[PDB]
């Protein structure tokens, strides 16, 4: 072993499990907002925002989502897309066709979401290390300190947290912050926030 | 209107030492009474420091330079570092004098010295050596720590601390914080109205591991912390200045340890200070993803900090 010259050091829970999995991170809006603050501040927002919007489209009726499918396309997949995400060329093309015939894109779209998962997981992993460095509070983790596992309890905190994202969303250009805001709220609202 | 400066960096990078320099160079300095308050800390640094050494000699199975020093080793290990005063890093003068003979004997022992040279295998600040090589002046009954002694004294920082001062009518507010992982949660409470960040890095920690988890290389930790700070869009408006501190220790170290043994990328003369410094600068510059100012410092040297801070001030005021 070997003793230390400073024995009064205290390292200072299971929020760890929630941050490592996207499925449950999506079910815990308060935690999702923390991660979004991370992404928006340190990384490429496209992948996650695209994934989240594509999620909403999946859980919506084929007759009530054409406009959302157009927004998703123009914001993330289109050539001049402000938040362009990179997905396999075959995938890009097939989603392009389906929409140009008003078919059911959800299937290839789901494949596009899966392809973006790789980068998202890397970002999820990058954030876990920020947590290990003890820099969690840098992205709002302090707003989680005092959260019992209650669905309604958390949704309230999702607001206020989300109501304060404009702070980061401002450091962006109007042409990038606008679509981001669209995407962010598109998923949050579908999460009852 | 106020120039607010935040001091960040992993544990033991030299933040508080920089803080003290600001007080010596631009503030009221440290009068004798103020310096006397460091005596307890200094005596504690030495007793606890020597205790780590004998514990290290033993566990690393390093031979005694002389077996008779075993009894002195026993006296020191029996010192309760968990008692009240010792717990808060303090030791009375009368108690310090009781351990002096034994400490002086142990410091002369080659096993103890060998253990010191292998300090990267455990946790120990290099200033304990400075005080052990000055046992003579610490032992006199009327001892008053010098300004230099004060800068070398080790006082772990917990929480946030502010120090205001002025330089030619410009008001300065410098914020100091702890750097261990557990203390970084308090870094977010000060980022408000911050004009500039001074990021300190111990340029000689490349062969050491963290106190937090005796496994992660220290320079790696510094690099990662820096990477999250410099790439955070929230800080695009803030002036980040990098301080590769402990230049004096790096200079000595490159003569006996090679950075190549810890960081493959290094291709140059590992015995060359200039090449190691260039390599380190490269490592930090390379972390920015998108004007990165840097200085090689020795926080314990007042003249060095005086000229370095002049450059910092000019940079910040013009940005
Ligand atoms: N030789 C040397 N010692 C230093 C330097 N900077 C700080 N120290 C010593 O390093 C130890 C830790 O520094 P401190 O300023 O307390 O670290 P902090 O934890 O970042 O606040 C102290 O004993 C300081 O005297 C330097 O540039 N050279
Ligand atoms: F090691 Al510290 F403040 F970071 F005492
Ligand atoms: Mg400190």
């Amino acid at each position: 072993l070997i003793i230390g010259p400073e024995e009064d050091y205290d390292p200072g829970n299971e929020s760890d499990i929630i941050f490592q999995d996207l499925e449950k991170l999506k079910s815990h809006p308060a935690y999702l907002v923390v991660f979004l603050r991370y992404i928006l501040s340190q990384a490429d927002p496209g992948p996650l925002l695209f994934y989240l919007c594509s999620e909403v489209y999946q859980q919506t009726n084929p007759k009530d989502s054409r406009s959302l499918g157009k927004d998703i396309w123009n914001i993330f997949l289109e050539k001049n897309a402000p938040l362009r995400v990179k997905i396999p060329e075959m995938l890009q093309a097939e989603i392009d066709l389906r929409l140009r015939n008003n078919e059911d894109p959800r299937n290839v779209l789901c494949e596009a979401q899966e392809a973006v998962m790789l980068e998202i997981q890397e970002q999820i992993n990058d954030y876990r290390s920020k947590r290990t460095l003890g820099l969690g509070s840098l992205y709002g983790e302090n707003d989680l300190l005092g959260l019992d596992g209650d669905p309604l309890r958390e949704r309230q905190m999702a607001e206020k947290q989300l109501a304060a994202l404009g702070d980061i969303l401002s450091k962006y250009e109007e042409d990038r912050s606008a679509p981001m805001d669209f995407a962010v709220n598109t998923f949050m609202s579908h999460a009852g926030i | 209107r106020l120039v607010k400066i935040l001091l960040l960096g992993a544990g033991e990078s030299g933040k508080s030492t920089f803080l003290k320099q600001m007080r010596i160079i631009h503030g009221q300095d440290f009068d004798q009474r103020a310096r006397e308050e460091f005596r307890p800390t200094i005596y504690s640094n030495v007793i606890k420091g020597m205790r780590v050494l004998v514990d290290a000699r033993e566990k690393l199975h390093i031979p005694w330079g002389d077996n008779k020093n075993q009894l002195h080793g026993d006296k020191l290990m029996a010192f309760d570092t968990r008692a009240p005063m010792a717990a808060q890093g303090m030791v009375e003068t009368r108690v310090f004098l009781q351990y002096l003979p034994a400490i002086r004997a142990l410091w002369e022992d080659s096993g103890i010295q060998n253990a010191y040279d292998r300090r990267r295998e455990f946790q120990l600040g290099e200033s304990v050596k400075y005080f052990l090589d000055n046992l003579d002046k610490l032992g006199v009954p009327d001892y008053i720590p010098s300004q230099q002694d004060i800068l070398l004294a080790r006082r772990p920082t917990k929480g946030i601390h502010e120090y205001d001062f002025e330089i030619k009518n410009v008001p300065f507010k410098m914020v100091d914080v702890g750097g261990q992982r557990s203390e970084r949660k308090r870094w977010f409470e000060c980022f408000d109205s911050v004009t500039s960040i001074l990021f300190l890095v111990s340029s000689s920690e490349f062969d050491q591991v963290l106190m937090e988890d005796r496994q992660t290389n220290r320079l790696t930790e510094s690099l990662n912390i820096f990477e999250t700070i410099v790439n955070n869009r929230v800080f695009s408006n803030v002036s980040i200045i990098l301080f590769l501190n402990k230049t004096d220790l790096l200079e000595e170290k490159v003569q006996v340890v090679s950075i190549k043994d810890y960081f493959l990328e290094f291709e140059g003369d590992p015995h060359c200070l200039r090449d190691v410094q260039k390599f380190l600068v490269e490592c930090f510059r390379g972390k920015r993803r998108d004007p990165l100012y840097h200085h090689f410092t020795t926080a314990i040297n007042t003249e060095n900090i005086r000229l370095v801070f002049r450059d910092v001030k000019d940079t910040i005021l013009h940005d």
